[PDB]
């Protein structure tokens, strides 16, 4: 969730996230260690996510 | 940064006395300060500009690009661990 | 007649027992607390010593376990394997202490159970023994914070963390102190076309992040190229950082716009020129530049080597924003420099990258093995738990694994961080007995930069600049700032920060306590410094106050009628009568219900620092013989709506019984502005009223009067109270048309004047009724003024 943690094991525990970018004003959050909404993890799901962008749609 | 300022007596003399100018205009006065005592005594004329308020209003300190100028005394720490010369630089 | 001044004089002079009049040495005394300041101070360097020798030698075993899951850390989370504490509530901090385990504060964004994080709960856990073996061998120390280079911060007496926590032990002026030697730095922001949009913000953002990181003792200046090196600021050279250039730096960064054309020849050269100006008093060490770009094509190799051939300068580089740019040239820019290389790809890693520069800072003092274990305080800052003001010692404790066994290869030049105690001002307050002194005496003490502690006019709340806006800095008041300036007094600061012990006396100005007066009078100062540390503490006796009247007394007779005299009941016969809060023994302090106040003294007192107490029951069975003389004999005079007395100690009695119900006039004489005034004064001063007060006053209270009772004990002048009387101002009035005619007085109160109209608005500064006749007065050599400015005060806007 934080773009600056690369790694599962980095990524846990709550962080700051700025409402609109304003410096001011801190937002908590968690981080979560998600995928992608398609990922290419298996052949099956590859194919999901390869039919998807056969949709021009995400 | 407020900005408070005081009023306060500056000659030792008593009486004073002259002729005040608003604008096409004279006026009387004759001050008098109660001797033993820090009163002032005055008899302006009757009624007929820019007000003073001594209370501490806001403002904006010294401008700093001012005083930088002539920056006041000050005398640093004179230790400053650096320049050494076994380093590893090998840090980026 | 009224106040009976001469009455009051005769009563001090009959009893010439009672009395010692010992005298201030004014030099012996300040010597005496110069030591005992130096003492404290050196038990707290003591206990830092022993502290950071413990951590490096338990950091130095502890073998880099990786799996915690068996086996787990037992500490304390204070943002509540966690402990169950319970917690006593004790009065030395105000709120909760465990004295039985060692809080921790991870900050917001780590991760409380990571790989690094428990190892430091895990070998920082013997510090605990440590840290109640100090606060065991001594009580009355309050902090002991050990802010480690992970975010944690184990302080030892386990309180709830005072909403979203941003606090960062990395970032604390107490830390950066400690981390790292003075810095002179030079900002280069690329303002240049390649960064205009978010990088833009993210630049500014992150220079005003890094601008929070300076102390006052480390100069800085932003400089910014877009094919011409201008300045964003009106400086021109480095600027001391003060909590007042770092507003003007701030605003000149947040007021930039990208433009032109990228150039870093010309933008370094430029700034490498301005690390050059010896002649403006700078920081001469770690002479460092820290260039903020997005990314570039050109490294400037032909520079470089021209200036910082001997490499002195430190080129810091980071590669601020997201984009797509080259980093081939900052980076070998870092590198080829003794400098490092940084990435902020957008906000929340501002705040960790920023503060990572003095890692590398640290290098040299590292490599230094214990020649850089000194203690070395702060400045005044409000403390981050609530506790009020504090001054912090710091000693950074380094890494030693390998020492002895020499191998030197390894991470083995960056400190664990920095372990600090804290010194609550209320606790030099305590080494510097004011009550000795006259209610104008007082100490106080200045740093080597010249930034003010100890002094009375250091109110607890941040140090504003610049006007408010329409929707943690320490506090750092100059010498001169907290006083009135003049030419004399400017030689005295400066003699007292080169170290130079010596007295001086003259003639000067001193604002009256309530800010609305000015006196002359004469000021025989006293400076030395505390050897053990950077500080010079000063003392400033009046000409009059140079002797005390101390009270001995044994018949436990006369005391007696004493304790009983000032009896609430007695009020009706006697009088009312406040006491001041002043520290006895054991004494609770009062919780501005003096009523209590008092039944609590009564009951102490019945039960049975002395003198204090033998003194203040002195002035107030004198004070209980003057009104029970003649203020109950001629009794409702027919101008005199109320008669008081004030004394040292703190016996204020106000004869009616229901004045005393408006005696708006704070029960601690010492901070009575009539009173300090009264005092300068050889004559009786007046004093009006505020106008447009919440409360009563100006007819049913009736202007004051004052005037000291000089005394000649044994031919020393002495000044212990001041009587006066609040005239009613009806018969007064009655008087003055018995007689358009104004009195006035200094600070151009209106007492009267004779129109119906202005009378009403008794009080108000005369200047707002009748400008021009001011604006005139002052231009004949009379009603001078002085415009000087307050640090400290609050604006709605
Ligand atoms: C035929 C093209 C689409 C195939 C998608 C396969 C389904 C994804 C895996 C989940 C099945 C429950
Ligand atoms: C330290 O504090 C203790 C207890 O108040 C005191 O007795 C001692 O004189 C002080 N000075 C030292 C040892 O630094
Ligand atoms: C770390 O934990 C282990 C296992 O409990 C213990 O034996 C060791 O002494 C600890 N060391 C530190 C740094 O406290
Ligand atoms: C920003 O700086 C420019 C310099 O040309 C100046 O003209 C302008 O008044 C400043 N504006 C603000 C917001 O300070
Ligand atoms: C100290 O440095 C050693 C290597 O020199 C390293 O293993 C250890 O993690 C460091 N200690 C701390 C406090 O991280
Ligand atoms: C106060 O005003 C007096 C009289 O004008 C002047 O002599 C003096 O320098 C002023 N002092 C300060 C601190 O402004």
């Amino acid at each position: 969730s934080d773009s600056s943690k690369q790694t599962e094991a980095e990524c846990k525990g709550n962080y700051i996230t700025y409402k609109d970018g304003e410096v001011d004003h801190p937002i908590i959050q968690p981080r979560s260690w998600e995928n992608s909404k398609f990922d290419f993890d298996n052949v099956l799901a590859a194919m999901m996510a390869l039919f998807t962008v056969s949709t021009f749609e995400g | 940064i407020t900005e408070q300022t005081q009023y306060f007596f500056d000659n030792d003399s008593k009486s004073f006395s002259g002729v005040l100018d608003c604008g096409n205009c004279s006026r009387i006065f004759h001050g008098e300060k109660l001797m033993n005592t820090n009163l002032i005594f005055i008899m302006v004329e009757s009624k007929g500009t820019r007000l003073l308020i001594q209370a501490e209003q806001t403002s904006d300190g010294p401008n700093p690009c001012d005083m930088v100028k002539q920056p006041r005394y000050r005398k640093g720490p004179d230790v400053c661990f650096d320049n050494n010369v076994l380093e590893d630089y090998t840090d980026c | 007649t009224a106040s009976g001044v001469n009455q009051l004089v005769d009563i001090y002079e009959k009893y010439q027992d009672l009395y010692t009049v010992e005298p201030n040495n004014a030099r012996q005394l300040v010597e005496i607390a110069a030591r005992d300041i130096e003492k404290l101070l050196s038990n707290r360097s003591k206990a830092l010593v022993r502290l950071a020798l413990e951590a490096e030698k338990v950091q130095a075993a502890h073998q880099w376990r990786e799996d915690f899951a068996s086996n787990e850390v037992v500490y304390y989370n204070a943002k509540d394997q966690r402990i169950k504490p319970v917690f006593i509530e004790d009065a030395n901090f105000g709120r909760q202490i465990s004295y039985q385990h060692a809080a921790v504060h991870i900050p917001t964004d780590i991760y409380e159970g990571s790989t690094i994080v428990l190892n430091e709960l895990n070998w920082t856990s013997a510090l605990d023994e440590v840290f109640k073996k100090n606060r065991e061998e001594d009580p009355s120390l309050l902090w002991q914070v050990f802010g480690s280079a992970t975010g944690l911060a184990r302080y030892y007496p386990a309180s709830p963390w005072v909403k979203i926590d941003l606090y960062d032990v990395r970032r604390r002026p107490w830390y950066i102190q400690g981390a790292a030697s003075p810095k002179d730095m030079l900002i280069l922001v690329d303002v240049s076309g390649s960064v205009s949009g978010l990088t833009l913000k993210l630049i500014r953002t992150s220079v005003s992040e890094m601008l929070e990181t300076l102390s006052d003792d480390d100069f800085v200046n932003v400089a910014s190229f877009n094919s011409n090196a201008q300045d964003v600021s009106c400086f021109q050279h480095l600027v001391q950082a003060n909590v007042r250039n770092k507003k003007v730096l701030k605003d000149a960064v947040n007021n930039i716009t990208a433009k032109g054309i990228t150039d870093y020849k010309k933008g370094f050269s430029f700034a490498f020129e301005q690390l050059l100006n010896y002649n403006v008093s700078r920081a001469n060490c770690n002479k460092i530049i820290m260039l903020f770009t997005d990314g570039g094509e050109e490294r400037a190799q032909e520079i470089f080597n021209k200036y910082n051939k001997d490499k002195k300068v430190r080129v810091f580089t980071f590669s601020v924003g997201q984009h797509n740019y080259d980093r081939g040239p900052i980076q070998w820019m870092a590198c080829e420099n003794k400098g490092y290389y940084y990435e902020i790809p957008s906000i929340g890693a501002i705040r960790i990258n920023t503060q990572e520069y003095l890692d590398v800072l640290g290098r040299p003092m590292v490599l230094a093995g214990d020649k850089a274990k000194q203690v070395q305080w702060t400045n005044v800052y409000l403390d981050a738990l609530e506790l009020g003001l504090v001054i912090t010692g710091t000693l950074p404790v380094f890494n030693i694994t390998g020492q002895f066994e020499n191998k030197t290869n390894l991470k083995n030049q960056l400190i664990l961080g920095v372990m600090g105690v804290d010194v609550s001002l209320e606790d030099i307050k305590r080494l510097t007995p004011r009550f000795t002194l006259c209610p104008n005496g007082y100490y106080f003490a200045i740093d080597p930069n010249g930034y003010v502690l100890l002094h009375p006019n250091l109110q607890p709340k941040p140090i504003g600049v610049g006007i408010p806006t329409i929707n943690q800095e320490p506090v750092t008041l100059d010498f001169l700032d907290a006083e009135l300036e003049n030419d004399i007094k400017v030689e005295i600061r400066n003699k007292m920060i080169d170290g130079e012990s010596g007295e001086k006396t003259f003639r000067t100005l001193v604002k009256s306590q309530d800010e609305r007066y000015i006196d002359k009078g004469n000021r025989t100062y006293t400076w030395t410094p505390v050897n053990g540390t950077d500080y010079s503490l000063a003392l400033v006796l009046p000409t009059y106050s140079f002797y005390y009247i101390k009270a001995k007394l044994e018949e436990t007779i006369t005391q007696a009628r004493y304790s009983e005299t000032l009896k609430p009941d007695n009020f009706e016969e006697s009088g009312y009568t406040f006491i001041a809060p002043r520290d006895y023994c054991n004494d609770l302090k009062i919780s501005d219900n003096n009523t209590e106040f008092l039944l609590n003294f009564n009951e102490f007192i019945d039960r049975k620092n002395a003198d204090l107490i033998n003194r203040v029951l002195l002035d107030a069975g004198f004070t209980n013989e003057l009104v029970q003389n003649y203020w109950s004999k001629q009794k409702n005079i027919k101008g005199v709506k109320a008669r008081f007395v004030v004394t040292d100690g703190g016996i204020t009695r106000v004869y009616p019984k229901e004045a005393g119900e408006n005696w708006q006039e704070n029960p601690e004489t010492y901070e009575d502005s009539f009173y300090k005034r009264s005092l300068d004064n050889d004559n009786y001063v007046f004093t009006a009223p505020y106008f447009n007060k919440s409360g009563p006053g100006a007819y049913e209270s009736g202007i004051m009067v004052s005037k000291a009772v000089e005394i000649y004990i044994q031919g020393k002048l002495l000044k212990p109270a001041v009587v006066g009387i609040k005239i009613d101002v009806n018969s007064w009035i009655e008087n003055f048309t018995k007689t358009d005619c104004v009195i006035l007085d200094d600070g151009g109160f209106l007492l009267m004047a004779n129109h119906d109209d202005y009378t009403n608005q008794i009080g108000r500064f005369f200047g707002e009724i009748d400008p021009s006749l001011m604006r005139h007065l002052v231009n004949i050599s009379v009603y001078a003024f002085n415009k000087s400015y307050d640090y400290q005060s609050v604006c709605e806007p």
